């Protein structure tokens, strides 16, 4: 969805450094604050909240 | 003029200057060798040396 929209390709240029295999790795990284933001579905992150 | 009697005057030669608020000039996308379709192509004559 971020690759199709050509007007948001710049952010698509930035996310290439941290495209993680599983989201649990991103949750563990942001728990240790290795990351700063993560794009994901709403109810999953509300469950994590 | 693809034939003899074909007069047309619609191609418009356009020059511009590189200024970041208005004319962002970037390299071609190396993953595609194609500009992304919200952008336009351009060309520029660049010399070699002194
Ligand atoms: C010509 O080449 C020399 C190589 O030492 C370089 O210093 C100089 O900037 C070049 N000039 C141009 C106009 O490319
Ligand atoms: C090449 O020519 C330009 C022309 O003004 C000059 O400014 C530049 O210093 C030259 N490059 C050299 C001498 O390396």
């Amino acid at each position: 969805y971020f690759r199709r929209q050509v007007e948001l390709s710049t952010m698509y240029r930035h996310m290439e450094k941290h495209n993680y295999e599983s989201a649990a790795e991103a949750i563990q990284a942001v728990r240790d604050n290795k990351l700063h933001a993560f794009i994901w579905d709403s109810a999953v992150l509300e469950f994590e909240a | 003029s693809f034939s003899d009697c074909e007069p047309d005057d619609n191609h418009l030669s356009i020059v511009t200057l590189e200024e970041a608020p208005f004319v962002i000039v970037e390299d071609i996308d190396p993953l595609t060798e194609t500009c992304v379709r919200n952008t336009v192509p351009c060309r520029k004559f660049v010399k070699i040396n002194n």
